[PDB]
């Protein structure tokens, strides 16, 4: 004729960190940090963002003979470039106010 | 010894019970089994979850831009942009981290306190009709069936009904 | 009371092979279960308490597996010592205790 | 190591009484329980009685309920089996088994087993 | 082609968690960058099955 | 049920008393009414106010400028100004809010604990000369006039003076 | 009165003991002096220190630049640079300060609670073989030598061995 006091505890490998100790195992836990990415860009605000193929903003805006595959991509949400865009401007020169043009053209309807 | 770090009055806990977080293991004739204190778990799940919900929901969001580009003749902008971006990065790391370490003790202390006060409730409900066998386990001197046992789980218990039965216990000792 | 049973009863297997005999269980009795040895001549001993771990100074060739009603026992290898009578016990509900009917294994 | 001793077996006619002494040594008897099991010839074990610490928790199998009595002595660390009204089907060995612990939870599995002793009956 | 709450040079993230440590560059409504490695709170008790 | 969430040992409280935050309801022949524990309240109002004062007074203040103006050819500055201003706006919303949410439980727990320890003080002062009538109310077996009753409010109480009176109670039962 | 505000159950403390933070003053025949509870001191130093270690170690650091220079025709940059620098300065003052003020009470309450639970532990170890002399000091009705007294410091104590000795105490009273 006994009654005892206890708490539920199931098998779990979850670990949490606190101040009195560390690496303590607990039953159920919830995280805040996400460290997983799909690895592929996606249509974000309902409109397909344009993808620049071996071209830069100045090269494509000025109408290089290349970069002709991206004329029917009017509306977007953002612009994707290449880490080393080669076919930019053919005739060499200094494109005035380059940076401001990119920011203004970063979004259009 | 990690169990010595907390030095709690209760052992590591059980695993057979599944329908709660705090409960009892009533033993008696024809009646053994586990049990769950439905009053405590529902009133302990909500507050802990709302603490998680409060943390998650208060991260207001707005459209943000990336670090812009600058030509080599405007380097001052670039380092100013790095300073402000790094300042927020350093702020959020310390603010976010120290919150989940300070509030992890709060929830862990909450669970430890929940066991204690519930343990105190059975102690005060009946005092002389019980023996402190050990770590949070009482022993009824009298006989107490399932209908009687539920009285402990309730907030109801008739001491004078069983106090006279404790007089029979005095005869044994 | 909680009724338990084992089946089949009599089985002969070559030593060193694998032979498993499961004992059913009414209700669920969670994972709380015990399996006992009884060699011909002396009192029974204990092998697995909780259906997950061995006792003190026990050869590890045995295996405690199962959950709920479906409870099984399997032995990696069988020696001439293992040919004994097996009992499986439940103790989730403990006003009564109920044993099995015993399963005997033999050779020659 | 833990060793137990048992005595009191023999031949008892129906309607008599028998006392089986079960001494305990090698472990803390005060904080541990004890119980009894019975094995008829050829059949399986049938538990009869188990008693927790300090002689406050007593349970009996329905087969012999209301006609068996068990007591324990801490000073002499021995357990008794008081009974009467012997049956003809009660010819069985009676072993001694040690309960896990008193204050613990999950209880029921037996670690130490004594040899036991034989009690019979005659017409 | 898919739907993403926000973008990232390596890719995109999901759910509405309040922190992320995948990249300090983002495009859209999604959380701040955190240098930390991992951080969680608990809801249940300490998991101590047996001694 | 909100009262079930807290599960406090005391009821909703009274409204007749006005001269404190924690008090008593002494009743005796030729005496009744309410009271107030001047010791506890004065040591409870100060700490809570200093917590509010600490929050308010630590808002250091300094002259600040508004978001400046920029022409159409310097858009980069405007977005940088927006990023830094929005960053501080997002910081203060979360920092200020989680402060008053986490420190609201600190004061609510403080008030609940104050009742308990004050209750514990009067239990230990006299143990056998009282009966646990219910929710924080006792019953004196002996007769106790107003001068005697003030002993409870004091830290002074002579057990042997009334222990012999409790022997008369033993005769009653 | 500062001591009145805390209203602790124990006095100001001792200075004779040096080998711990919480201890005892076992007095008996052929024995006296102080002692220390090695189970609790090492179990309280670590958590408090790790709280300080967590605060100090989380200050991630990186190379930082000073406020740059600008000519008189680019004053907008200077004020923007001041606004961001002053914003971080204001943030860290309030964030850092309120952390050590909120977490100073956490450690102070921790120390107060540590005394109580250890004090509670000795009470439950032996109940009727002791008298509540006063501020956390008990009096053994029976005789207790040094070997006996270590039982209190251990978790081990044989009540029935001395319960019969408490029967001799009943004869005195
Ligand atoms: C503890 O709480 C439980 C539930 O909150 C109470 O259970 C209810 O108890 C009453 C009386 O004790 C039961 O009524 C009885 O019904 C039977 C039906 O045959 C009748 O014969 C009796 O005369 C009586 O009217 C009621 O059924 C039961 N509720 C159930 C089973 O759902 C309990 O009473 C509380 N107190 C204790 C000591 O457990
Ligand atoms: C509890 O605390 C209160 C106040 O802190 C104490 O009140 C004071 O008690 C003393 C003696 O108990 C009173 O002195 C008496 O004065 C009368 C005046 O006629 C005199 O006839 C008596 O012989 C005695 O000297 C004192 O007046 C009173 N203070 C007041 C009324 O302001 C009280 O004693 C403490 N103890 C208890 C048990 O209440
Ligand atoms: C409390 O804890 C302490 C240490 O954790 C225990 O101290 C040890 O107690 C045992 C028996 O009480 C001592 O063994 C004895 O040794 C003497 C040596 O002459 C022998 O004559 C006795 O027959 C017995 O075997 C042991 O030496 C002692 N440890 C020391 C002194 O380091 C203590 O027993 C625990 N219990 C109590 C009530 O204090
Ligand atoms: C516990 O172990 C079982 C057996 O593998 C597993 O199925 C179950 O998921 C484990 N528990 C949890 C919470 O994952
Ligand atoms: C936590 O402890 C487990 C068990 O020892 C170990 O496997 C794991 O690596 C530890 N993790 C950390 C972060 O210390
Ligand atoms: C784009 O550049 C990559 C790397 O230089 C090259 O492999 C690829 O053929 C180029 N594509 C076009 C269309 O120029
Ligand atoms: C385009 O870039 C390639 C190298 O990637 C180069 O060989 C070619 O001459 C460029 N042509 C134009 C028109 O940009
Ligand atoms: C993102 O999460 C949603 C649920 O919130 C899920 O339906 C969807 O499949 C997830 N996307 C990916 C790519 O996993």
């Amino acid at each position: 004729d006994t009654i005892c006091i206890g708490y539920h505890a199931n098998n779990s490998t979850d670990t949490v960190d606190t101040v009195c100790e560390k690496n303590v195992t607990v039953t159920h836990s919830v995280n805040l940090l996400e460290d997983s990415h799909n690895g592929k860009l996606c249509l974000l605000k309902g409109i397909a963002p344009l993808q620049l193929g071996n071209c830069s903003v100045a090269g494509w805006i000025l109408g290089n003979p290349e970069c002709e595959l991206l004329i029917s991509k009017e509306s977007w949400s953002y612009i994707v470039e290449t880490p080393n865009p080669e076919n930019g401007t053919c005739y060499p020169g200094y494109f005035a106010d380059y940076e401001e043009l990119r920011e203004q053209l970063s979004s259009v309807s | 010894g990690l169990f010595g770090a907390i030095a709690g009055f209760i052992e590591g806990g059980w695993t057979g019970m599944v329908d709660g977080w705090y409960g009892y293991h009533h033993q008696n004739e024809q009646g053994s089994g586990y049990a769950a204190d439905q009053k405590s778990t529902q009133n302990a799940i909500n507050c802990i979850t709302n603490k998680v919900n409060s943390v998650i929901e208060k991260m207001n969001t707005q459209f943000t831009a990336v670090g812009k580009e600058f030509n080599k003749l405007e380097r001052r902008m670039e380092n100013l942009n790095k300073k402000v971006d790094d300042g927020f990065l350093d702020i959020w790391t310390y603010n976010a981290e120290l919150l989940v370490l300070l509030e992890n003790e709060r929830t862990l202390d909450f669970h430890d306190s929940n066991v204690k006060n519930l343990y105190e409730k059975v102690k005060s409900q009946l005092k002389n009709n019980a023996k402190e066998i050990g770590n949070g386990c009482f022993e009824f001197y009298h006989k107490c069936n399932n209908e009687c046992m539920e009285s402990v789980k309730n907030g109801t218990y008739d001491y004078p009904k069983y106090s006279e039965e404790s007089k029979l216990n005095r005869e044994k000792i | 009371e909680i009724v338990m049973t084992q089946s089949p009863a009599t089985l002969s297997v070559s030593p060193g092979d694998r032979a498993t005999l499961s004992c059913r269980a009414s209700q669920s009795v969670s994972t709380e279960l015990a399996w006992y040895q009884q060699k011909p001549g002396q009192a029974p001993r204990l092998l697995i308490y909780g259906a997950s771990t061995r006792a003190t100074d026990i050869p590890a060739r045995f295996s405690g597996s199962g959950s709920g009603t479906e409870f099984t026992l399997t032995i990696s290898s069988l020696q001439s010592e293992d040919f004994a009578v097996y009992f499986c016990q439940q103790y989730n509900n403990w006003p009564p205790i109920t044993f099995g009917q015993g399963t005997r294994l033999e050779i020659k | 190591e833990v060793q137990l001793l048992e005595s009191g077996g023999g031949l008892v006619r129906p309607g008599g009484s028998l006392r089986l002494s079960c001494k305990a040594s090698g472990f803390s008897f005060s904080r541990h329980g004890l119980s009894w099991v019975r094995q008829a010839p050829g059949k399986g074990l049938e538990w009869v009685s188990s008693i927790s610490g300090s002689s406050l928790s007593r349970y009996y199998a329905d087969s012999v309920k209301g006609r068996f009595t068990i007591s324990r002595d801490n000073s002499q660390n021995t357990l008794y089996l008081q009974m009467n009204s012997l049956r003809v089907e009660d010819t069985a060995v009676f072993y001694c088994v040690k309960d896990r612990l008193d204050t613990a939870v999950p209880r029921g599995w037996f670690d130490s087993w004594g040899q036991g002793i034989l009690v019979t009956v005659s017409s | 082609e898919c739907d993403a709450k926000c973008q990232t040079p390596q890719g995109a993230i999901n759910s509405s968690l309040p922190f992320q440590n995948v990249h300090p560059v983002t495009i859209g409504e999604c959380p701040k960058y955190v240098r930390s490695a991992k951080l969680r709170m608990v809801t249940g008790l300490r998991n101590i099955p047996s001694i």
